[PDB]
């Protein structure tokens, strides 16, 4: 009886839903139209499914999530693609004008007009669950119509719903790979946005995911269904204890309260372990000690960040499959007493772990391999202000000389903007300076 | 894959080349059309040493064809097997070079050359991991030995690490082709001892000789002797591309073979010569073979090599064997032929194997040798170079493009001075 | 003119020469439920492949009398209770491998494990705790097994309006 | 429980691997494939393995050994062979470019951005191993990389681990057979650098191979594959103690606390015996004592040294088989009592033997002849400097004119070396000779 | 109540003065203007200036320096530099005309005109202390100016105050490469005349430092500025002990009573350890073993010269940092044992050790990186004859044609004055010859 909602804003946010809930679809059995294939379905007390799907009362189910986009072509791509007659056909909501990368369009000018469908939409898929956990929303920060939308539905949100729980997997732009050449300004406003709006911010840089694929699967040219496909593990990885039974299971609820030590500070990086080809599956131990050793190796980041010029806070673990307790207690023990990996002073415990039965499952035609035991992890650190640090040097290089801003200031919103969100990220770097110093 | 490029330059360079890549392409088993069509897997693995690879299925040489007149690409083309070669890979000059060197160096050369720098540029860059160059070319030309030496002189200011083999014919005494070799010989041959990493010297006299004698053709042609030297050629990156129990690539060549940076002249020389009558009746094995590897009359130069001492020697076999013979004939042979060999330096022999015989042979040996009797060309050209001098013969058609004296003379000393430091070596004693 | 091309390493050992078709196919299924991963050896079975059946020596009886033991070690003043209590081993271990049915390429294999005295459940000595509810789990991988009952304890629907 | 970690560096190096570890796969019965052919059940009481192979879990076994070298031609070849299924893909450490027969491009130019990785994938074995007992490397000195990257992993493993213990069956060059001509230069490098960090060095040179297959095998067209197999027989001789059974079991242990009276006189020559083909076996007697006598006279030494020029220090004996230990003794006192070998006079005993109950193992295609006795023999004496001695000899007379310098100086190595190489090989071969005095 | 006196004569005298001034205000937290800010935590330690620097009174505060030069553009670029707030306007002593690089103009003709004032300043500067320890004193020797004008005070202070302490840290040219060419000459007249002048003299080379920051810093375009940092680097680690508290104290005092054998032997060369590039992202943390190893290395040694060529009499070496004397007295063990390092015979201990509690400061836009330890070793020992052995060689070269003879002939300078030189360094160089043999 307890369900969240996911929320997929911008194109990538559009990509990475598919892949997401086709994991989804496959690992309870849905067929790719949404009728039970098996025929020897029985009712009673096996709806797990109800976390993601619900009963039409005819046949197929329907998921609970909904795509959210201005530009028509990806969801015309998704209306006509494999996933036809799984989707309720007016939960896709499809604008009319692309945003073309500007934060203004998104956040004053045309997502005013969608807000309301979406909003709508949302409260409607609402009232129909009952034990609400919690909302997921994934964006893109590089993205002007993005960006933009998922401000504007934040805001929106926060007032409309009050407590519930909110995790946003953001996607921020790389400190170096990057596709468009105005990203710096739009992030500055979405980090503005969301600061003091979300509950847990996880970090999803892209070249961070692009050198794990080179170096673990042998991939010479990954694209972006690889990105989408590990970050449909690690989505599921992280909700399989609220729909499969397990020794220690952990709730929505029980992340934040375990991870953010004060309301300011909620941004944390992720990492999934482990990475093997099907070849390279064979000729490995796959124990316990390795996978959780190998977690924590600062190339294993799920974003480019280097935890070793900083300090830990707090780290929660996720194991599935065959593991005990134990040896992940001694894995624990060992990972103390390392001494590359330190923790800060006032947290001597700094571990929270949940272990699940349902070991993680494969989807045809993909190319991680599959091993009986798999760890997920969420560690927040002080070392994550070196990528605000350097988005904030980009910010500067182009804002002294006033560049592109005429774009920004032609569609209503005032010059003084900038200011207050550049003030605002001083202010939080800051914060994530004096946290980390002993008493 | 440790991959080389193919530069070839003036009429001589384009003959040798043209050989070369269609005895290449017999031993990878290539059509001339660019279409596999082997029969074993060991000639795909290491194809990408020589060749590209294009849509359609089909493989490129990487070969730059190089000249100032269209007269000779237009005949290799012409010929077979010249499907191969990429049309982009032509650069022509339209002037000649009038068999002058200032010409084909300074005047034409200079605003030429760009064009083919810059597609060797884009060739060396388009390749995972460059191995080094290999060059053919003519010594006694005007557009070989001048554009030629320049390029190299550009490409060693731009590649200071890689590694550089040239393979230069050079004029023997007896045939005179040109009434003024002695001038852009020198002129080409001062440059190389500053850039060139390793020189191999051929000679047509030496060719004739071993094509009459040895393999006793009645009428030959420059087929066959572009066959030897294509033979010779294909024998030394064996190593580099087939698997082996000993392999050896050009840099060990060079370190192994160098013992000072200025003595980088090598003669080489190749097994088994067989003539025609008597293929099938003599045995093909290690001794014999290396019995050949060392005469004096299989030598691809005109100079004799006991008249003087061996510095350092290689000898690269092909084919399937045993260690034993052949680390046995090479402690023989040095151990008999002492006094061949200079005494301040031990075991001055190269063992190299390959498991990858010529197409219808069984063993095959290339060796390649440093000697100090290389020098008696050296000394004939400088006479014949000062004879001709002493009066400023045919000097107004150099000087007309710009030249001096000056350049002439220290070219010369050069001469001197490398043949006397190369010789005084012979009676040096510890 | 042939290539030959058969290099050293492959004349020495070897050169697969396989891939049939169907050999393949056949070879697929062998992966749809075979399951990368492991568990870890229980301790006490890691040992040195043991030999002898007796200590400190070999155990050799065969007819020539030189290297029988039993005929060697008979100038006792007794019989040494060693020797007719291996063959007693040995014996009782082939009969008991017969029920089972082994063949292990020869009985010292389960030598090792046949003379344990141990029995299955405690003797009364210590709680019967059994042997570990670890051992008596079995494991099957498809998706979907794990999945909660929401028995009738909880299988609550009407959400009682008045206290 | 008992484990030894492989290290092959150089093409050398992988040839020998390639010998031993088929060995080691017919010795213990896995196939080339890596699946043991079931019939090894019953619950299995005997890790028999352990030592050289770690199971995966569920059939197959892959070997504690790592490869390495800077041409990819004999990786690639051993990946295509018959074994491409055995060997842990990653472990096959390839290069890139060659190191051309110069120690310094394997020591100061191109080996760092291989070391590393080599020592993350020693971590990495390491770590799953429980009980390390120590490390073999087998390496070719006369060789560029060979000697560079050896001497560099040897200096790493030796501040990383320190106290373990290592091994090196090095092969250096013979005295007039030879195949290079720069081999002084590098082979003295690398005997500076290994006598301060390997606990014990094994001659192991190629023409004292080559004329003793030339006399007993009556073959007198050998190849490097024949060699590699009487080395091969030489390590499992060597190693089975730890496990098979034995009435005087034998560690690696007893090496560094019997065979080396002092800490800078750790070079040793070995010896095999019996070694006869398949036609003369069944009309001989091949006893102990005859195989005993066999193995101390001089033409059966693995290396170019004539032991009747020097004194014996220590001798390590370990017989397989059906041997006797009264049989054992009475050969050692007939030694004693022969005159031609003698001892040193502060050595009154000088004899270790072990006893492994394991007959050795014929392979397929191979020389030798199936037996029922065998011993190996490893032997400290005092004539080994006369190899140094002429080294150095060959050395010192191309030096004294500087030739090939250039190619070293050029590429980084500072000129200053090769003194100082040659000042502690004159301490060494200075301490050789005043051990040998009579007190 | 400690100070010292500095002095800076000749051109590269002052600018290795500006980057030692700037470090020590730096340092000390003294302002460029010299107003020490209130603001700072607490305020007035002790007085840890008062090496250095004398109180106003009210307000700034005064260096314990002077500069001398015949040549103005220096002294006008430092009035002109932000450094015009900090100095006293009258003690920048500026000529009217250079000597050219000629000894004899700079010692005969136009220094008699400024020496005079010179000394008064530097009378001046002695009353107003009180606890005055040496001098200090900065020089190019390949300068005629600087030469001449450092010989004349040097012989003139040596009967003003006596036994007074003096240090001066010569700039020698590099062995093989220079800017000058009559540098010889003034080079050998200096040396003459500063030989029985100073306490103690200082090599600091060009072309060795450079090769240190080659190698070291990873600078592939440094310049005079980053070699000036390192050596007011070296100077600052070397005074430490006069301003901070340590476990182990040591003076200027306590260098020429540990160091110098013999009156003649006072030339000593030094090392400075470790030298980190700062464009690193991860630091590690070395250790007292490690630093120290990298000190003693040959090729870290900052005068081109190679220890491994002659026998050591005195090593006097500093730490500073967190430096513990047990792995102090550990790593002097391990130096001892280690062989390529060997003594005279005469001295069974050589070592002098002292220690520092303060990590070395790093200086903004700097190269050098932040380490908490560091080490300044120096060294006297008998290699130093080779830079004598190829100046003599120059030298003689140049005079048997009798070049340039004539323009220092033409002031006055006897012409046979170059013979005493002769014979001195001839002396000199027979004693160090003598000195090493042992008895
Ligand atoms: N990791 C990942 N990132 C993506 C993917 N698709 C798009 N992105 C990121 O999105 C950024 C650009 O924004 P888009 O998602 O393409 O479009 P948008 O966010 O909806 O904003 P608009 O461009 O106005 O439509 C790029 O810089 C990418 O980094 C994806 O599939 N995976
Ligand atoms: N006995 C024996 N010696 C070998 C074998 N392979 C190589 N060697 C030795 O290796 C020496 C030369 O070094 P190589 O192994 O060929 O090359 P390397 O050690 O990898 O060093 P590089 O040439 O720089 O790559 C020869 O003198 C041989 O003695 C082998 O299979 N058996
Ligand atoms: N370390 C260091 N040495 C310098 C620097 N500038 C000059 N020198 C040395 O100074 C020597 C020559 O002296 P100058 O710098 O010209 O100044 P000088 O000593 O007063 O002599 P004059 O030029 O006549 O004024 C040269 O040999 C250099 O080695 C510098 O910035 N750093
Ligand atoms: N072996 C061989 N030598 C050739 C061939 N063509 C020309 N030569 C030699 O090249 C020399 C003349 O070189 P030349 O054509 O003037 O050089 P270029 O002007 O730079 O092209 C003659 O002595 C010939 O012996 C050929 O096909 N094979
Ligand atoms: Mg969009
Ligand atoms: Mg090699
Ligand atoms: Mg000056």
């Amino acid at each position: 009886m307890r369900e969240v909602i996911s929320i997929h804003v911008g194109q990538g946010g559009i990509q990475v839903g598919n892949a997401c809930w086709e994991l989804f679809c496959l690992e309870h059995g849905i067929q790719p139209d949404g009728q039970m294939p098996s025929d020897k379905t029985i009712g009673g007390g096996d709806d797990a499914f109800n976390t993601f799907f619900s009963e039409t009362g005819a046949g197929k189910h329907v998921p609970r999530a909904v795509f959210l986009d201005l530009e028509p072509t990806v969801i015309d791509e998704v209306r006509t693609g494999t996933y036809r007659q799984l989707f309720h056909p007016e939960q896709l909501i499809s604008g009319k004008e692309d945003a073309a990368n500007n934060f203004a369009r998104g956040h004053y000018t045309i997502g005013k007009e969608i807000v309301d469908l979406c909003l709508d939409r949302i409260r409607k898929l609402a009232d129909n669950c009952t034990g609400l956990q919690g909302f997921l929303v994934f964006n893109s920060v590089g993205g002007g119509t993005g960006s933009g939308l998922g401000s504007l539905l934040l805001e929106r949100l926060s007032v409309d719903y009050g407590k519930k729980s909110k995790l946003g997997f953001t996607i921020y732009p790389s400190p170096q790979v990057s596709t468009a050449v105005v990203e710096p300004y739009n992030s500055i406003l979405s980090t503005h946005s969301l600061l003091e709006h979300t509950d847990v911010a996880v970090m999803l840089d892209n070249e961070a995911i692009y050198d794990i694929c080179r170096r673990n699967l042998d991939i010479e040219r990954p694209t972006y269904t690889n990105l989408n496909r590990l970050i449909a593990q690690v989505i599921s990885s992280l909700t399989a204890s609220l729909r499969f039974d397990g020794a220690l299971n952990v709730d929505i609820t029980e992340f934040q309260t375990n991870l953010v030590p004060y309301p300011r500070i909620h941004f944390m990086l992720s990492s999934y372990a482990p990475i093997i080809s099907a070849e390279k599956a064979y000729h490995e131990q796959l124990s316990v000690a390795e996978i959780t050793n190998s977690a924590f190796e600062p190339a294993n980041m799920m974003a480019k960040c280097d935890p070793r010029h900083g300090k830990y806070m707090a780290c929660s673990m996720m194991y599935r499959g065959d593991v005990v307790p134990k040896d992940v207690n001694a894995s624990i023990a060992t990972i103390k007493t390392k001494r590359t990996i330190q923790f800060v002073d006032w947290c001597p415990t700094g571990f929270k772990v949940g272990i699940n039965y349902q070991p993680p499952t494969v989807v045809p035609g993909g190319d991680l391999a599959k091993v009986m035991r798999a760890v997920c992890m969420i560690s927040n650190s002080t070392a994550i202000a070196e990528v605000f640090s350097r988005l904030d040097h980009k910010f500067d290089l182009m804002y002294a000389k006033r560049a592109f801003v005429h774009w920004y200031v032609g569609e209503g919103m005032e010059e003084g903007e900038f200011s207050e969100a550049r003030e605002d990220l001083a202010a939080l770097e800051k914060d994530y300076e004096e946290v980390g110093i002993e008493t | 894959m440790r991959e080389i490029v193919h530069i070839q330059g003036g009429q001589c360079g384009n003959q040798i080349g043209a050989k070369f890549w269609e005895v290449i392409s017999d031993e990878h088993g290539i059509d001339p059309t660019g279409t596999y069509h082997g029969d074993s897997d060991l000639q795909l693995e290491r194809i990408n040493v020589y060749y590209n690879e294009a849509t359609g299925g089909r493989y490129v040489p990487r070969a730059i064809l190089m000249d100032l007149e269209p007269g000779t690409m237009d005949s290799v083309r012409a010929g077979p097997f010249g499907q191969l070669f990429r049309p982009d890979n032509f650069v022509f000059g339209q002037t000649g070079a009038g068999n002058n060197w200032a010409k084909g160096h300074y005047t034409e050369g200079a605003e030429l050359i760009d064009s083919v720098l810059d597609v060797v540029r884009k060739e060396a860059e388009g390749c995972d991991c460059l191995q080094g160059f290999q060059i053919t070319h003519s010594l006694g030309g005007g557009t070989g030995s001048g554009m030629g030496t320049l390029l190299i002189s550009k490409v060693r200011e731009e590649y200071p690490d890689r590694i550089m083999e040239t393979f230069s014919v050079v004029p023997s005494p007896k045939v005179s082709d040109t009434v003024v070799e002695p001038y852009n010989a020198t002129l080409s041959v001062h440059q190389l001892v500053e850039n060139a990493d390793e020189c191999m010297v051929i000679d047509n006299e030496a060719l004739y000789d071993i094509c009459f004698r040895t393999l006793k053709l009645t009428t030959p042609t420059y087929g066959d002797l572009n066959h030897l030297v294509s033979a010779a050629m294909s024998g030394v990156t064996c190593c580099l591309r087939f698997p082996g129990q000993l392999n050896s690539d050009l840099r060990k060549l060079a370190v192994n073979l160098i013992p000072f940076p200025r003595l980088h002249f090598f003669m080489i020389g190749f097994a088994p010569l067989t003539s025609r009558g008597s293929q099938q009746y003599r045995a093909l094995t290690v001794p014999e073979l290396t019995q050949q590897m060392f005469d004096a009359k299989n030598m691809m130069c005109a100079a004799d090599p006991r008249h003087g001492r061996y510095l350092t020697a290689s000898a690269l076999f092909r084919g399937r064997m045993s260690t034993k013979e052949v680390d046995e004939q090479m402690l023989n042979v040095q151990n008999k032929n002492s006094s061949y060999f200079v005494e301040w330096i031990p075991n001055n022999i190269k063992s190299s194997i390959c498991d990858i015989p010529p197409k219808g042979l069984k063993m095959a040996v290339t060796f390649v040798g440093n000697s100090t009797a290389i020098q008696e060309m050296f000394k004939r050209v400088a006479e014949q170079f000062t004879a001709m001098f002493r009066r400023k013969a045919f000097l107004h058609w150099y000087t007309g493009e710009g030249m001096d004296e000056m350049e002439f003379t220290e070219a010369e000393s050069n001469m001197n001075d490398l043949v006397s430091e190369y010789q005084q070596y012979q009676d040096a004693t510890a | 003119e042939k290539f030959f091309g058969m290099t050293t390493y492959q004349q020495s050992f070897s050169r697969p020469l396989k891939e049939t078709a169907h050999q393949i196919i056949a070879q697929s299924e062998k992966k749809i439920n075979h399951f990368a991963g492991t568990n870890e050896r229980p301790v006490h079975q890691q040992s040195t492949k043991m030999t002898s059946v007796l200590t400190a020596e070999k155990y050799k009886n065969e007819q020539e009398p030189k290297d029988n033991t039993s005929i060697q070690r008979s100038w006792l003043p007794y019989k040494d209770k060693a020797l007719q209590v291996a063959e007693n081993n040995l014996i009782k271990n082939q009969t008991l491998n017969q029920t089972k049915g082994f063949t292990p390429f020869n009985p010292l294999i389960t030598y090792k494990n046949n003379m344990s005295q141990v029995q299955q459940h405690d003797i009364a000595t210590s709680l019967p705790i059994g042997s570990g509810e670890h051992s008596d789990q079995k494991r099957t991988n498809q998706p979907g097994e794990f999945r909660h009952v929401r028995t009738d304890v909880t299988l609550i629907r009407n959400k009682p309006v008045t206290k």
